[PDB]
């Protein structure tokens, strides 16, 4: 049991930094007097709920790794593991994608932001989002293939299901480059506008002689990124390093817990409501 | 005319200020001292309230 | 011949002066060798009031201890329930621009005013449930700073034409004008009596008022710049001030002089608020550096911190009861504190 | 304790219908814009206010006034029914967008009372996050001042002598370069104020307006513009 | 109560000198931006100078920039203005105005009505 106690070990220091961090983003967010209710507050909420399902679908691993219950069918569990933690990292992925629509309109209709964005929208919007996401991944319940290698740490279920590469063709397209398109267009325009306004100032500056958003996306893709060029890379012709597959499938899954931390402990305003909401915790 | 009249206005103001019957600040400060023991055992912010009498809690 | 006057006001003035020193042969905290400190205080906030969309700038209390109105910058007077957190009312304004509110000792009538330069009151107790405006007063030439029942007929209103003004609410006139300041009468307070009445100004000047007879009856001159804020001690003996000095002064009628300074090397910001608990041992007061602080008046020592505001405290009230302190403030919300 | 019940149900019904009607007008508010409207008796800010409104009578203190540019509502304070004293009431507008600021460009005289306002208004720590669209008002009649001469710019501005034009548009202020270097001398009088402080919070937005301008709500639309695009990535802090 | 007590002055021919000193009682003096602001006869008032709380920064008007110079001293509670090569438009009212607030920058000082920390007065002719 030593790559046992390896990889159990790997997933408890997942799940728990995991569940902590979002049960402490949630409860921020709803005891939080002026952050009660924005149009980015919906999304953040529903990527703190997201990564905590995350942590409560996560939580079985370990029992299976560990005290091994196990359902009639006995093979159904990534069944609905590998399913259901990827469609909560999917409700996770388009939330931000979301995110970077908002913030976009709010610097390019700065005037009308709050005509277009209401919360009502807001509502409709995460709805879309969890339904989208369940929706893309159904065809693994239709033995079309296999949704994600999330679940290969149960020893039946990767040998045993195999991908497809129609389905991966297929939900690639459909749910892994339009969020990373949003992000990369709306983040480009952002950019663009914040060099012009630096391009204003300095000149001014100049006449007259003697980004916790951006971190939380960035790190997001970027420990995202490798588990879809593996899982790409396996889908398409026939070659796939289990270790490499669990590495890039549980990094994938690691920045559940990257979140909070990159947000609180990088924000400043974020993190003076996280000291007072302990405060009025311990006090 | 008018010099004269602000003349009287102000003097006769600083005058209403001037034969008023002062007292010593040691019996101020002991007067404020008395009333503030007279609603020491009162007072729901010097003492904090039990929480059955708090409406708030 | 305006030298010789200007030192015959020297003169008086320095007769005043010899007076107040003859008052004061000991200072206050020499006596008070033998008086428990309070120690610690903590308040917590029970109720979050959060109804309003922009700065809320004043409040009142009720005399039921339980109603509140508060008014805010975006054209809403709201009256609270502090207890169940129920907005009772909510009216909107003629002109968003209020900066002071007041409700009723009998609790029958609200008023408002400020750059609208008119004291608005509505009835609360109408016979058909939707609060309307019983009438405007529109005498006064500057703003409106600070506005006061005696009663559900004769009110009192402060104002930025740097006069106080007493009115009869169902005439509609001025009952009489009081126009001794200088400048910019900032907040007014009543006695328990209502027959005299504290204003501090710009001029950083506090005096005191007879209500019947309409003339100034004491002028107190301790504070360096301008007093925002102004409250009787519970008793009617003394009062206290905050100024733009980032200090305040417990003054008493009886002896023409102030008697405290509370003040700390550590503030510099203006007292917005300033208030006295029931027992008159805690003078709390608002702030500019977002949070409030609570002060032992007896000792002038600094005996708590309120700090929950994102921005500024516009307003501070406790309550006839002495068991809550709302603080509303700049960020929106108000906060009720035990 | 029945109906006590009763009175708890109709207490939360009225808290219901109040806060309903406080979104219903939560999303009028925040669709609005607000801009205090801050001049002098020489500056002609109602003639400004006259050209975003135009193109019942009241006298209840202050002016209040809409106007609407591509279907965004601009609400528009000229508190012109107080004292000559304001370092009171100018703290209610620490929420305001943009506070515009017209100038009489022509009376040099004036102009350092102008600028002590306007340094006043940047430097106040309550209406240090607002950018001010300065509005130099009469360049037409700058013009005629500057170009008659008999008026010694120079002896109201000692600093004028060792001053040089930076940067001019071509068809509308520079037909001469006397005038031009008057005017643009008086714009930057102004920005050396308002590069001497504030740390990206807040901007002035100049303009060279006449006596009659038709555009200056539009000035006024593309000035807010900015204003909200700079604070949305001032809370990104890329500086 | 606070006062400011403004001397020196009197009748000067042009292109003389003078320097009023300006006693300021009742306030801590080093904590307040101070100013000096004259009244010519027909007029309003009109800010002439300023300077900060440790005189570090220091501005005078569009006429008086080379010639007058302000000065304060915060141990003598005083503020002083060294007037050089006057002139017949130099003819005024000379007032210590205050500035309302401690630590502050902005200050409103010139009100045509009666200012409350503005000195009593000096009549300074040319």
């Amino acid at each position: 049991v030593n790559f046992c106690l390896l990889e159990v070990l790997i997933i408890v220091f997942l799940t728990v930094l995991i569940i902590s961090g979002n049960i402490i983003v949630i409860f921020v967010f709803h005891c939080a007097p002026l952050l009660n209710h924005h149009t980015t507050s919906y999304f953040i909420q529903t990527m703190a709920y997201a990564d905590l399902f995350v942590g409560v679908s996560c939580v079985v691993p370990s029992l299976s790794l560990l005290h091994h219950p196990l359902p009639v069918e006995e093979s159904l569990t990534c069944q609905i593991f590998g399913f259901v933690v990827s469609v909560l990292k999917s409700v996770s992925m388009w939330s931000l994608a979301c995110i970077s629509i908002d913030r976009y309109i709010a610097i390019t209709k700065p005037l009308t932001y709050n005509t277009l964005v209401t919360p009502w929208r807001l509502r409709l919007c995460i709805f879309l989002i969890w339904l989208y996401s369940t929706l893309v991944f159904l065809p693994s319940f239709f033995h079309w293939g296999k949704p994600g290698y999330h679940g290969d740490v149960f020893q039946w279920c990767a040998e045993s299901w195999h991908t497809d590469s129609y389905f991966t063709l297929f939900i690639v397209m459909m749910l892994y480059a339009p969020a990373a398109l949003i992000v990369c267009f709306t983040y480009f325009n952002i950019f663009r506008i914040c060099q012009q306004h630096t391009k204003d100032i300095s000149e001014r500056q100049a006449r007259f002689s003697s980004m916790v958003l951006f971190r939380i996306t960035s790190v997001f893709y970027i420990l995202w990124l490798p588990y879809i060029i593996y899982f790409l890379l396996e889908s398409s012709t026939g070659h796939s390093n289990r270790f490499a597959s669990f590495l890039t499938t549980w990094l994938a899954i690691s920045n559940s817990f990257c979140n909070p931390v990159i947000y609180a402990l990088s924000d400043s305003t974020f993190q003076r409501g996280l000291k007072r909401l302990s405060g009025a915790m311990c006090t | 005319t008018a010099s004269i009249a602000q003349a009287r206005k102000l003097v006769e103001q600083l005058k209403m200020e001037a034969n008023i019957d002062r007292i010593k600040v040691s019996k101020a400060a002991a007067d404020l001292m008395a009333y503030c023991e007279a609603h020491a055992k009162e007072d729901p912010l010097l003492t904090p309230v039990p929480a059955s009498e708090n409406p708030f809690r | 011949e305006l030298d010789q006057l200007r030192q015959e006001a020297e003169q008086l003035k320095n007769q005043i002066r010899d007076a107040r020193k003859a008052c004061a042969d000991a200072t206050l905290s020499q006596i008070t060798n033998n008086i428990d400190p309070v120690g610690r205080i903590q308040m917590r906030t029970r109720r979050t009031l959060r109804g309003h969309l922009a700065k809320i700038y004043a409040m009142h209390w009720g005399t039921d201890s339980r109603l509140l109105v508060s008014a805010s910058q975006d054209g809403k007077l709201i009256i609270w329930d502090s207890y169940t957190t129920n907005k009772v009312h909510a009216i909107p304004l003629r002109s968003s621009w209020v900066m002071t509110c007041a409700y009723a000792p009998s609790g029958n009538y609200v008023a408002c005013g400020g750059l609208d330069n008119i004291c608005s009151i509505y009835n609360l107790k109408t016979r058909e449930g939707n609060v309307r405006v019983s009438r405007e007063l529109a005498g006064h030439t500057g703003y409106l700073s600070c506005c006061r029942f005696l009663d559900d007929n004769q009110i009192v209103t402060s104002s930025g034409d740097t006069t106080c003004a007493l009115w009869d609410i169902e005439t509609g006139q001025q009952t009489t004008t009081f126009t001794g300041h200088t400048g910019d009468v900032m907040s007014l307070s009543l006695a328990p009596d209502t027959r005299l009445f504290v204003s501090g100004a710009c001029d950083a000047s506090a005096k005191l008022w007879d209500v019947r007879e309409g003339m100034c009856r004491q002028t107190f001159t301790g504070h360096e710049s301008d007093i925002n804020a102004i409250c009787f001690f519970p008793n009617g003996n003394a009062f206290a001030t905050g100024s733009d000095d980032a200090t305040c002064r417990l003054f008493d009628l009886r002896a023409d002089q102030e008697l405290m300074t509370y003040s700390h090397d550590n503030i510099i910001c203006g007292i917005t608020s300033v208030s006295f608990s029931k027992s008159g041992r805690l003078l709390l007061a608002g702030y500019d550096d977002f949070n409030c602080n609570v002060w032992d008046a007896l000792k002038a020592d600094r005996a708590g911190v309120l700090a929950g505001h994102d921005n500024r405290v516009s307003c501070l009230g406790v309550t006839d009861d002495g068991m809550a302190v709302a603080t509303g403030s700049w960020d929106s919300f108000l906060k009720i504190w035990n | 304790t029945e109906d006590q019940r009763n009175e708890e149900k109709a207490q939360r019904e009225a808290n219901k219908k109040i806060e309903k009607q406080l979104q219903k007008d939560k999303q009028v508010y925040r669709a609005t814009h607000r801009l205090l409207l801050l001049g002098a008796d020489n500056s002609g800010k109602s003639t400004i206010v006259k050209q975003m409104r135009i193109l019942s009578g009241g006298t209840s203190g202050i002016f209040e006034t809409k106007f609407q540019v591509d279907k965004v509502n601009f609400h528009m304070f000229d508190v012109g029914g107080q004292r000559d004293e304001r370092r009171k009431w100018i703290q209610c507008f620490n929420d305001v967008t943009a506070i515009i600021f017209v100038v009489d460009s022509s009376d040099y005289n004036r102009l350092q009372e102008a600028l002590n306002l306007f340094k006043s208004i940047w430097n106040n720590r309550w209406l240090r996050t607002i950018s001010v669209i300065l509005f130099l008002n009469k360049q037409d009649l700058l013009a005629e001042k500057v170009l008659a001469g008999k008026s010694k710019i120079e002896d109201y501005f000692p600093e004028f002598a060792r001053y040089t034009t930076p940067e001019d548009a071509t068809p509308e202020p520079g037909e001469d370069p006397r005038v031009t270097r008057a005017k643009y001398f008086i714009r930057d009088e102004f920005l050396r104020i308002s590069t001497a402080s504030g740390d990206g919070r807040h901007y002035c937005y100049p303009h060279f307006t006449c006596a009659v301008d038709t555009e200056n709500a539009r000035r006024i639309f593309n000035d807010c513009r900015d204003i909200i695009q700079r604070m949305h990535l001032r809370q990104y802090e890329l500086l | 109560q606070v006062q400011l007590q403004e001397s020196g002055g009197g009748l000067v021919q042009p292109g003389g000198s003078l320097r009023l000193s300006c006693a300021a009682s009742g306030f801590t003096f080093s904590n307040y931006k101070m100013n000096w602001v004259r009244q010519a006869p027909g007029k309003g008032l009109e800010w002439v100078s300023d300077i900060s709380q440790s005189g570090a920064s220091i501005s005078y008007t569009g006429s008086v920039k080379g010639r007058f110079t302000i000065s304060r001293d915060n141990a003598k509670n005083t503020l002083y203005l060294q007037m050089n090569s006057l002139k017949p438009e130099d003819t005024a009212v000379y007032y210590c105005a205050r500035c309302p607030a401690p630590f502050t920058r902005d200050c409103f000082d010139v009100t045509s009505t009666t200012y409350a920390y503005r000195g009593q007065g000096t009549q300074v002719t040319v």
